[PDB]
């Protein structure tokens, strides 16, 4: 089942400044103690 | 400030120690980085290439 | 595809296994029988491949 | 070094890969050099029945 909900218009869209969040780990490997680019 | 001459010579003798142990990290343009994983995946005939 | 039809227009049954090989937890190894672990001196050791 | 096998072990011949042929029959060491020579036998060494 589907329900409309409609928005009269889309507001503006907001900008907002990312903190340097997001960074994961790229593969599985144990590193410790290393500065690995 | 006076002995930063002398500890140039060793911030440079260890930058140079730290960059060469960085360089054994890199693959040198080969399927694996590790010598021990190479030996491990392939048969010789390749393996010695 | 017909029973008549030459080699090239035969149907071959094509299975590909794809493989990731030494860098995280292996659910499948090869049958290669367990032996005592010894340490604490010069072995020759194959651990998970 | 002569024999006879079927088609699809042919390529066990070849130094490096495995099978039936290559790991229980006869087995071509790693720095092989020489030459393989294959050629069609179902006229003469394949017989009615």
């Amino acid at each position: 089942q589907c329900v409309n909900l409609t928005t009269r218009t889309q507001l503006p869209p907001a900008y907002t400044n990312s903190f340097t969040r997001g960074v994961y780990y790229p593969d599985k490997v144990f590193r410790s103690s290393v500065l690995h680019s | 400030s006076a002995l930063g001459k002398l500890q140039d010579v060793v911030n440079q003798n260890a930058q140079a120690l730290n960059t060469l142990v960085k360089q054994l990290s890199s693959n040198f343009g080969a399927i694996s980085s590790v010598l021990n994983d190479i030996l491990s995946r392939l048969d010789p005939p390749e393996a010695e290439v | 595809f017909q029973p008549t039809n030459g080699v090239g227009y035969q149907p071959y049954r094509v299975v590909v296994l794809s493989f990731e090989l030494l860098h995280a937890p292996a659910t499948v190894c090869g049958p290669k029988k367990s032996t005592n672990l010894v340490k604490n001196k010069c072995v020759n050791f194959n651990f998970n491949g | 070094d002569s024999f006879v096998i079927r088609g699809d072990e042919v390529r066990q011949i070849a130094p490096g890969q495995t099978g039936k042929i290559a790991d229980y029959n006869y087995k071509l060491p790693d720095d092989f050099t020489g030459c393989v020579i294959a050629w069609n036998s179902n006229n003469l060494d394949s017989k009615v029945g």
